[PDB]
């Protein structure tokens, strides 16, 4: 039946000053590296079309409009209206249901996410620990976010993982914690 | 502490053909303007305490011969940029895992609330239903949730069912996936 694709571009001051997502039915596909000036495959299996499509005629335009507004409008009205600002949700599950001593990926879902600007943790009681990947902030309808982060690791009995989400570099924190089941 | 989207959706069936297109501007969370393939212009929509701001950003985009004749395109291109991964997307699935235990009760009395672990499957459409000795079991704390998306381009999700154990009976959950004709099933007995 019907399936959507969405390319939102988005900036703002902060993080990622600048980023460009691009979706179908929510999952997606592509976002885009503004210093090599590419595309970036959220999978290998897509890679090859995010090698063509030419349309950085576009891309051009809209990242100036964009940096424009961030240029003029925001001064005029910073500290005059209100900021939409979006407590971040966190939770935290296993790509596959728990099999101890067998090989597992955690997976810390961060949504709400506005603006989409962060730096998520992962400890396990309290002992820091890193081997996660990159958290991956993606556009999503209504124009918000969400981001991914996993973390493999091998699930036994006394575990204790905890994902800490900083919101805007130091105003707010979430933290989820997840058990063995 | 200010936000801008500059989004471009774009509606399509399968086969690849287009059906809708939209651009718009939209600054902080409150939306500015889209463009109107009617009018032919980009008109502002959100009158809100940004109505001034509005008129502005439509203007300035409409005097732009690029930008209007690159919407103006816009469905035609719509094809184009989507094609050559367009089957692929639409026909792309991952066929559902199951697995069938018990878990600490939830919600209920009852001794025993089995828990339908669905999971690694795309699209996010699926449909899981339950069977008391190949009996079908209606709902009463089936209480599952909307696949969850992993990020991963799959989904999972679990159905819970609440009963008593009696020796000879076995309790076996349905997944239909939308991607698979083949219904899975996962038995449990006592
Ligand atoms: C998708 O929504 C309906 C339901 O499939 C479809 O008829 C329509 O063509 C699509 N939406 C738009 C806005 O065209
Ligand atoms: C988790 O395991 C898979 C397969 O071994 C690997 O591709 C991945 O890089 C590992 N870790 C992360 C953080 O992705």
């Amino acid at each position: 039946q019907n399936h959507t694709f969405r390319h939102t571009l988005f900036c703002q001051d902060g993080i990622p000053n600048i980023g460009l997502s691009e979706t179908y039915d929510e999952d997606e596909l592509f976002s885009f590296d503004f210093s090599q000036n590419t595309r970036v495959p959220r999978l290998p299996d897509f890679a090859e079309w995010a090698q063509g499509q030419g349309d950085a005629s576009a891309i051009a335009f809209d990242k100036s409009f964009c940096e424009m507004l961030m240029r003029e409008v925001s001064p005029k009205l910073e500290g005059q209206i209100p900021v939409s600002r979006g407590l971040p949700v966190a939770e935290v599950f296993t790509l596959k249901p728990l099999e101890f001593g067998k090989p597992n990926t955690l997976v810390c879902f961060i949504s709400n996410l506005f603006p989409p600007t962060l730096t998520v943790n992962w400890q396990l009681h309290s002992a820091p620990v890193e081997g996660a990947s990159p958290t991956s902030i993606s556009a999503v309808d209504g124009l918000t976010f969400q981001a991914f982060s996993y973390l493999n690791f091998t699930p036994e009995p006394f575990d204790l993982y905890s994902c800490t989400v900083t919101h805007e570099i130091d105003r707010y924190t979430a933290i989820a914690y997840w058990v063995p089941q | 502490g200010f936000v801008a989207h500059v989004e471009s959706t774009c509606v399509l069936n399968d086969a690849g053909t287009p059906q809708d297109f939209t651009y718009c501007v939209s600054f902080n969370k409150d939306l500015l303007a889209c463009w109107d393939p009617d009018v032919g212009k980009i008109v502002p929509c959100e009158f809100g305490v940004l109505s001034r701001l509005a008129e502005i950003i439509s203007n300035i985009l409409n005097e732009q011969e690029s930008l209007i004749h690159r919407l103006q395109n816009g469905l035609q291109d719509c094809a184009t940029h989507t094609q050559p991964f367009w089957d692929v997307l639409t026909h792309r699935t991952r066929a559902p895992s199951v697995r069938v235990a018990q878990t600490t009760p939830f919600n209920t009395r009852e001794p025993v609330m089995l828990a339908c672990y669905v999971w690694g499957f795309y699209p996010a459409d699926v449909t899981i239903t339950w069977m008391k000795n190949g009996q079908l079991v209606p709902s009463h704390s089936n209480k599952e949730k909307t696949a969850q998306p992993n990020g991963d381009w799959t989904y999972q999700t679990v159905s819970y069912l609440a009963l008593t154990p009696s020796y000879g009976d076995v309790y076996t959950c349905v997944v239909q996936h939308s991607g698979t004709s083949e219904p899975i099933r996962g038995d449990w007995t006592p």
